[PDB]
């Protein structure tokens, strides 16, 4: 059932992280003794707000929803890093290398384009 | 012949051309109150409707 770059190319799904079912509510141990890292971190964007800068110091300063204008280039995927186990029992991902930044441009109502780079660097 | 204050006196009994002289008035108008709307829209910053609604534009 595993897919080829064939099946994938053109039809939007190289830019859409993988699923897990529904089913998969379980849970994963994190044995303290057994270091960890992370094979592939996916992040699949699904809407960019803009926070507006209204003229006047006060009012209502809102984040308003956007359209994007750059089409399916907006994921980060093949992220790898060290899942380090601290001494508190917390675990913290330091990021090492991937494929971490999009330039991203989004278009608020009266037709500024907003170019961002969406990123996850360090 | 005529004045030049009476030169649309001609349509007066030609149904026609007053038909086609009414016409040429509408798509006069037409045309300016699209024109006005695509100046206005050009213009307008809809950014603010508390202090910069259209009537102060
Ligand atoms: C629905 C409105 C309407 C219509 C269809 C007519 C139609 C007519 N008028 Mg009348 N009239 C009207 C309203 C109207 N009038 C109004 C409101 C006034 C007072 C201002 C008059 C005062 C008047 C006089 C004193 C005379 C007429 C005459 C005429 C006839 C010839 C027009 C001509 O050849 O001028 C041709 C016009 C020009 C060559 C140039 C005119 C330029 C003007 C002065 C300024 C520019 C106008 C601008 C382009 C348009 C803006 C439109 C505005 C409503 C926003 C024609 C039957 C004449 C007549 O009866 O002949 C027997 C005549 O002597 N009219
Ligand atoms: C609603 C507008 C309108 C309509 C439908 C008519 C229709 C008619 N005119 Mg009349 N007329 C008008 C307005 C109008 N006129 C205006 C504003 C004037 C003063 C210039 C006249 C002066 C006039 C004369 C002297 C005569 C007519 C005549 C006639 C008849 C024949 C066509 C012709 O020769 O026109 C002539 C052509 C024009 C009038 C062109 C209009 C010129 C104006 C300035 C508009 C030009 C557009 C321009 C690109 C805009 C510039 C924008 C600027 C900001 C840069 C026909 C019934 C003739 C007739 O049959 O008499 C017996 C005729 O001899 N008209
Ligand atoms: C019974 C059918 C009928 C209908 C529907 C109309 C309707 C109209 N006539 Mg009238 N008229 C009629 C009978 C009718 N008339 C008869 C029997 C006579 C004696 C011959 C007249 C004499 C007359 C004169 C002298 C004038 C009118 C004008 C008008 C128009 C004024 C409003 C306008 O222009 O809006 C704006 C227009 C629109 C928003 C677009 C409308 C699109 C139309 C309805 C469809 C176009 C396609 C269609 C096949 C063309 C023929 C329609 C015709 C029956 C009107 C309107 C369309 C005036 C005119 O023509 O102004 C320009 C005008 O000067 N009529
Ligand atoms: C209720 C709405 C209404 C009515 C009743 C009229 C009536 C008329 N318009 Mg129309 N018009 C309208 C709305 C209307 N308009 C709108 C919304 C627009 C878009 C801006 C126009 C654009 C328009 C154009 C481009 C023309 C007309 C013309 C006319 C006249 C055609 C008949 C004629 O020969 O008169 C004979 C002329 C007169 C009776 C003189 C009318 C004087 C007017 C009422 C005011 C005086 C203006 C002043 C002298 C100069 C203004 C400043 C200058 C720097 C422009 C008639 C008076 C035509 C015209 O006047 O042809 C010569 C013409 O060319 N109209
Ligand atoms: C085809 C259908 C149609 C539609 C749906 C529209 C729609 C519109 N027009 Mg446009 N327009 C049209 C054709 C149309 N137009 C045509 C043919 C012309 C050339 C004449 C125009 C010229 C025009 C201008 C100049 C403007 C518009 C504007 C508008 C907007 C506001 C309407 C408004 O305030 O009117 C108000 C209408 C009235 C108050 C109607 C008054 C009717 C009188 C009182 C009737 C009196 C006589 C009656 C026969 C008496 C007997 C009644 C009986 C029942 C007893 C709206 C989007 C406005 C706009 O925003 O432009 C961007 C504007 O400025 N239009
Ligand atoms: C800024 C400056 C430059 C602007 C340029 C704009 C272009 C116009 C310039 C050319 C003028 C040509 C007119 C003379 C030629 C001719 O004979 O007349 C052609 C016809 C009659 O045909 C005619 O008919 C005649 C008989 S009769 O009138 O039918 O009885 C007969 O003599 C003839 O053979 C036949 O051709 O007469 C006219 O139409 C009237 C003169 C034209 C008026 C110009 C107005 C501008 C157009 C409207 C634009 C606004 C529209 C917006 C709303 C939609
Ligand atoms: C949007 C596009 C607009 C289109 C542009 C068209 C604008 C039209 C311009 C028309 C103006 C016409 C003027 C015609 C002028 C003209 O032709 O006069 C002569 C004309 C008399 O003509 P008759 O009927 O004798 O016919 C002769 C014919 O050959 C006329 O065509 O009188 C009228 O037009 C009546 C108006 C009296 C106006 C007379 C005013 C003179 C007073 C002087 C005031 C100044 C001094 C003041 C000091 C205090
Ligand atoms: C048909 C045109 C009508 C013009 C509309 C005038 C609006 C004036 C306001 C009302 C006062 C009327 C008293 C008039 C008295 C009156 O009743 O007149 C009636 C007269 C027609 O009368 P008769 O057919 O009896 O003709 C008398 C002539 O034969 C002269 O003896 O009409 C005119 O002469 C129209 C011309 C006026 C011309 C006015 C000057 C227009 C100047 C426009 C300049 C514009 C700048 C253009 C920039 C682009
Ligand atoms: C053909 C055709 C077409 C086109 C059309 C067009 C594009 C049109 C336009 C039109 C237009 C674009 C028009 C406009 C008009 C305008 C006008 C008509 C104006 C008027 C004005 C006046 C009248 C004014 C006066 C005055 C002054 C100047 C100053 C102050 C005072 C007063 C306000 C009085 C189409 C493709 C669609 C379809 C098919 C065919
Ligand atoms: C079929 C055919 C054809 C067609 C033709 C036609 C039909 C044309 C028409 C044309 C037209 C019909 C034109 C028109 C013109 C117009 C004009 C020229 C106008 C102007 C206007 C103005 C100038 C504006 C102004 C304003 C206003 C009014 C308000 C707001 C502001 C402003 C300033 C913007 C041809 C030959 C191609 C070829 C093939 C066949």
């Amino acid at each position: 059932q595993t897919l080829t770059y064939d099946d994938i190319v053109g039809t939007g799904l190289a830019n859409k992280c993988p699923t897990l079912d529904d089913t998969a509510r379980g849970a994963y141990p994190i044995d303290s003794s057994q270091t960890y890292r992370i094979a592939r971190l996916c992040l699949q964007p699904t809407t960019f707000l803009v926070k507006e800068e209204p003229k006047n110091k006060r009012q209502e300063a809102e984040f308003v929803p956007t359209k994007l204008v750059t089409r399916e280039t907006t994921s980060l995927d093949q992220i790898q890093g060290e899942l380090k186990v601290n001494s508190d029992g917390s675990l913290t991902f330091v990021e090492e290398d991937g494929i971490d930044f999009q330039p991203v441009t989004v278009q608020m109502a009266g037709g500024e384009r907003i170019p961002l780079l969406f990123t996850v660097k360090n | 012949g005529l004045p030049w204050y009476r030169v649309h006196t001609v349509l007066i009994n030609d149904p026609g051309r007053l038909i086609a002289a009414h016409l040429m008035h509408t798509a006069l108008v037409a045309g300016w109150a699209g024109s006005m709307a695509l100046y206005e829209l050009a213009t307008f910053d809809p950014s603010d409707p508390v202090l910069n609604p259209m009537w102060r534009q």
